[PDB]
């Protein structure tokens, strides 16, 4: 279970120029001066690390999660929660002849528990060595704007704190960036064997 | 198959079977004896 | 106890000759014609009469199959076996009328019917009533009794009238001048359930009266359509597949179309 | 009789009744699923088998048919009783009277049919789609049905499964709280704890190895039983416990493993479930067992049998339990033979006609 | 019979039935796993095979092949009634009657075939992919099969074992409990804790090898027990203990242990396993041993050779076990001898006759 | 169960002339409109928190929610709890076919409970492999005057916050912000099976 | 549905199961008799 992207952001994507305006709009300096593309840095490990305690996509990147066996008998909970169109499911074998599948299964999307689910109780069984993989296209919208504004929120709440302050300096808000995120993590209560 | 059910062989291959038929035809012989020679011979040729 | 909606039951099965076969299918022979022997004269060479030419009808012997999910006030194992051999004894009887050839049996409607008096082997043969909408107006029944009377008197031992409700309701709807009921008298009688002395059976995939339908068979059946089946009904109590529903599989082979083309003639609504 | 046409109509007559939809389940989780309701079963159709019958009828109940032998087709007629409240005998007759086959119907896949008086005229046995119909408007009756005793029901057992159909699933997920608890546990023998220098570490994979090899050589198994075990700064060894160890419903397991040896009548001592002794020494419990749940089974059976069977017959036959040469009536036998053997004062023969003999 | 016809139809004419997918994996687990579900077949199947038998056919049954004899041959029949809930019993007939062979054919690796009319018509022996196909369609019926009652099944038994999967689970899993307890468990006798002069501090090797030889000469051992145990600064040793230390699942394994024992049906005092007293003093407990699964198993299986070799003999032929110089049931022996011994009305000959004697 | 949104808030029933009124701006001067382009970016920010506290919505925007197994035999509990007519139980199939059904459902308005519980004893039942989505419309008012005014007190609360800092600072009142959401809360005790 | 052999049949409607209730309404008389009445008179009022 690799799980790495396909592709990343094109950064064109991000609201470098409404960070901007969260960081000093309306009050302020001026606009004043800001590294552009340093502000672009800030976003991008922002929401990287809401990415991680989310396990929320946000941005509709492109996945790729190749692993070698199923879970379950026919269940496979995807990570990356919110999920659309699963872009097909090729399952190569050990040498490589990549034979995909197109049909057995239904994605069932869902923003706590997206699934594969195959039809019946036959999910499509793994070539000996030979690793399945799904590649899927993962997060909310193409753009900023489809997002949910709470967990944008939480973005530019984080970002601009890693902007205002850059070591591990010291400094309990009523929705900070903790608890915005909180109705985004995953709730999980399973360390069993299913 | 070893690994190939994994990619492909969801279905092993059958052994499509096939029929020969043996159309039995008949083997007829029709020899024509004369009554005067089926009654004036010694030999017995309606057995022989 | 759980209810359902009461369908109808008459199926043509217990008028029809029930072959049990267990083969892929169900070979009937019949020839198509006569000897042709003729009187002999006294002087002549008198060779080859004739012989009659055979043909083999195939049942080819379908199955029929339905597949529900099951998904302890009333138990569904018992109820829903009771409503599946109900729906496999109602959706047989619409192929044993007019069912159509594709994976199913062909009904004797669908026969490619030649009117009576130019009656060929290859056919069913009907009679016309008069105008098209319904029967006919001067003289109602006369397209009953010649219907009775132009089919041959070695089927008539034992032969059937077969409708569905709301024809049988148009025939007792007949009347005479007086409007006295042709067909059980009174508004006492009731269904008196032997028409021109053969019974009627109520078989609701019949069509209705319409322009050029043929509502009204009648034959003896025994000879006519050959119903061959399977008696058993497959019980797969599926544990599998999916645990949220049981998905029970049940299914009943059979198969059927005429085996005799002079047993049935069918009544048509037209000129 | 007079209000048997009352009744008939309400549940329709010419169609099938079903009654409980269940009872097939009952078989595979109480019967076949655990011991207690398996036993109590078994322990009684293979004692009624056993029992002689006293009546010609006897020579069909010997060899009823083939492969289903005497003392095998009892056990399939109460074990059907006991499982689903019915007992059904279908007869064959090839021949007009004393019918040489007898077949123990199921009674998951039998159904009544009320028909007009109230009282049956056909039973149906359906497997998969398939009926057959059998009739009941004749004289012979192919089919005893024997009922267990039914007060709401009119067509019907009761099936002393269904009155224990609590505590079977209460025994069937208290045995099987234990298994999966044996399945599903993760307890420790004790804990590790690697906090370091703040508050989280994690230990490189060049100390875990080390960390395993010291562990698993030197400190678990049986022969490492106690080893002082050295902690250096941030390491710290937290032991482990398991809170409830023995006893996971063990009692609510044995109050419920009673219960359903309740309902089916047998006593604990003979089915071997543990508790308190009630009957004291076998002589007793085992005379209990062939006079509460036993003898009185089989003597209503009986009584079914010397009549459906008469009705093949021109005279009508009796036939119940012997109640003599059952070895578990020995104490009612002794009891009865001392005490008229020592009550000398009336003579021999006034005493065989007592004790059952033929005088002499 | 007319019901059979029917039921055939339903599961397939002329193909194979299987039955129990398990029953090969509760051999493994159930008869060579535990002790419990070992001993209490071998308790009945040695038991079985030792009971005399009251009839020429016995010769064959005292000798029937080569290496398996008489007693050897009923261990290896009720050993798979008792495992698998069926018997087999093939015989080769070179002769017409009496056939000089019988095998008992494990039942892991035979199936039934249903055939037209419901009663079977072939038996398979599935070996690896290899079958045989033994044909009933005949008089003789060269295989005997004994089946153990099962109510929901029409080809089968139903395998005590079965009804006690649960027991042997819980019984297998809190065995192997304590023996994987016993083998992953780290337990120390205490901690040296060395924290230091900050919070987490190692000691050097020179410090470390002084701090063992001081622990494994002065500290450890039997001899060392007690040792006072100076603590200089930044030392402390913290004693573990071992909270849970017996009886892990002891009480649940004892319970699915009688369970195990109640599902076979022998009693707890004859198998050895722990438990109240319930019956007294094994004239009891050994006499409900052979009264209640031994003697109703032997006259059930016993009634199948009683008509099964009927079949090659003209005549047919009783088999039933003597229920006599059986010494288990002595006590139902010196009850009956004492009771008509005493009875001195009835006169000499009078009481041989129920005896069971010779008369004269 | 995924409960997008068909249509967003349109941005101008949002009250940003009010909220400038509340944030003490100022009156006067003829700039008065360098900081609409921010103001109703935290007012989405602050509603979209509170929308999840709560779950409530308080603008009545479309919803669609796209399941596919029913929760309860009947019931199906919508999660954004002031609903109004229910517009469409738009049966999909498997792939494709989507059959609109009046189908015999009805809707229990509550405000805790907003059931859609069915009078046949059986919701319409769904083609295995196809998804159930319901488009309803869900909220208090059109506008912002017909909310509640204690919620809508507490996206003033909340969005006031976000303007006055920026990044996570930390910086006790009788009725704050969670004062004010917690009547409109969902109060849950179940953690069953049904 | 007639099943053909290559079909792969895919799985049919179950039946909806509809449940109609009956709300068991009350019925009730309240006659006010007088007591006088009750027993002075010939007539079992009581059971009029």
């Amino acid at each position: 279970m690799m799980l790495n992207e396909v592709t990343a952001v094109p950064g064109t994507a991000l609201p470098v120029a409404e960070f901007r305006d969260h960081l000093r709009l309306g009050t302020g300096f001026a606009d004043l001066g800001a590294e552009d593309a340093a502000l672009l840095s800030y976003l991008r490990a922002a929401i990287a690390a809401i990415e991680g305690r989310t396990a929320k996509a946000l941005i509709s990147r492109g996945f790729r999660l190749a692993l070698t066996a199923w879970r379950w008998g026919d269940m496979q909970t995807l990570p990356i929660a919110p999920v659309a169109t699963v872009t097909a499911l090729r399952l190569v074998d050990a040498a490589g002849v990549e034979t995909p599948v197109a049909a057995g299964w239904r994605l069932v999307p869902d923003m706590a528990r997206p699934r594969i689910e195959a039809l019946g109780a036959m999910l499509p069984m793994i070539p000996t060595g030979g690793r399945v993989e799904i590649d899927f296209t993962a997060g909310f919208g193409a753009s900023w704007s489809a997002l949910p504004v709470d967990l944008a929120q939480a973005v530019f709440l984080l970002a601009a704190q890693y902007y205002e302050l850059r070591h591990d300096g010291a400094a309990a808000m009523p929705f900070g960036v903790m608890a915005l995120i909180e109705r985004w993590r995953t709730v999980r209560v399973l360390g069993g064997r299913p | 198959g070893w690994a190939s059910e994994t990619a492909a062989l969801s279905e092993t291959a059958t052994p499509q079977i096939d029929r020969i038929t043996i159309p039995l035809h008949e083997l007829a012989a029709m020899p024509k004896a004369s009554q005067r020679l089926l009654d004036d011979s010694a030999f017995d040729i309606e057995t022989w | 106890t759980i209810r359902g909606v009461l369908r109808s039951t008459a199926s043509l099965r217990q008028i029809a000759s029930v072959v049990n076969v267990e083969a892929t299918s169900f070979d009937v022979l019949v020839d198509k014609t006569d000897m042709g022997s003729g009187w002999a004269s006294e002087t002549a060479a008198l060779s080859e009469t004739a012989t009659p030419q055979i043909d083999r009808i195939t049942i080819p012997l379908h199955e029929l199959a339905a597949m529900p999910k099951a998904s302890s006030a009333f138990d569904i194992e018992t109820w829903l076996a009771n409503r599946i051999a109900d729906k496999f004894a109602r959706a047989e009887a619409a192929a044993f009328i007019s069912g159509d050839g594709v994976d199913k049996p062909t009904g004797f409607l669908t026969k490619t019917k030649v009117a009576n008096g130019a009656w060929a082997w290859g056919s069913l043969g009907y009679v016309a009533t008069g105008a098209a909408g319904d029967f006919a107006a001067v003289n109602a029944s006369d397209a009953v009794v010649d219907l009775v009377y132009a089919l041959g008197a070695e089927y008539r031992a034992n032969a059937s009238f077969v409708m569905n409700s709301k024809t049988a309701g148009a025939v007792r709807k007949m009347k005479d001048a007086d409007g006295r009921f042709l067909w059980a008298d009174s508004l006492a009688a009731g269904e008196p359930a032997r028409l021109m002395g053969y019974p009627v059976l109520i078989a609701e995939d019949m069509p209705d009266i319409a322009a050029n339908a043929y509502a009204i068979a009648f034959g003896d059946f025994g000879n006519g359509y050959t119903i061959a089946e399977r008696p058993d009904l497959r019980v797969l109590r599926d544990p599998f597949s999916a645990k949220p529903h049981v998905l029970f599989y049940a299914s009943k082979r059979v198969g059927g179309d005429v085996s005799d083309f002079a047993a049935i003639k069918l009544l048509k609504f037209a000129a | 009789s007079v209000t048997g046409r009352i009744v008939a109509m309400a549940s329709g007559a010419g169609r099938p009744v079903w009654g409980p939809r269940d009872t097939v389940s009952l078989m595979r989780t109480g019967f076949a699923g655990n011991p207690v309701g398996f036993r109590s079963v078994k322990l009684i159709a293979e004692a009624t088998a056993a029992v002689p019958l006293i009546c010609p009828v006897l020579d069909l109940l010997r060899r009823p048919n083939a492969g289903q032998g005497r003392a095998e087709l009892f056990e399939a007629l109460i074990g059907q009783i006991l499982l689903s409240g019915n007992g059904y005998l279908e007869a064959v007759c090839p021949e007009p009277g004393v019918p040489r086959e007898l077949h123990v119907l199921r009674s998951d896949r039998m159904a009544v049919v009320p028909g007009a008086d109230g009282w049956p005229v056909g039973y149906d046995y359906t497997v998969g789609g398939r009926k057959h119909r059998f009739d009941m408007t004749g004289h012979p009756d192919p089919i005893c049905h024997i009922k267990s005793f039914h007060p709401t029901d009119d067509h019907y057992g009761l099936s002393p499964m269904q009155a224990a159909a609590v505590a079977l699933d209460v025994h069937n997920a208290a045995s099987a709280w234990s298994k999966a608890l044996l399945d599903n546990a993760a307890r420790p023998s004790g804990a590790i704890i690697y906090k370091g220098a703040d508050g989280q570490g994690v230990l490189a994979p060049e100390q875990y190895e080390r960390l395993i090899f010291e562990m698993e050589t030197h400190h678990q198994g049986a022969r490492n039983a106690g080893r002082p075990m050295l902690l250096e700064g941030g390491l710290d060894w937290k032991p482990m416990g398991f809170s409830p160890s023995d006893m996971e419903f063990h009692e609510t397991k044995a109050a419920a493993a009673r219960e359903i040896a309740l309902a089916f009548g047998v006593p604990p001592m003979l089915i071997g479930i543990p508790g308190d002794a009630t009957y004291a020494n076998y002589a007793e419990a085992n005379r209990a067992f062939y006079r509460l749940t036993v003898l009185p089974l089989l003597t209503r059976v009986s009584a079914a049998l010397a009549w459906w069977l008469s009705g093949y017959l021109g005279a009508q036959i009796e036939l119940k339990p012997d109640l003599d040469q059952v070895p578990a009536l020995a104490v009612e036998r002794d009891q009865l033979w001392a005490r008229i053997g020592a009550a000398g004062f009336l003579s021999n023969s006034e005493k065989r006609v007592l004790l059952g003999l033929p005088p002499t």
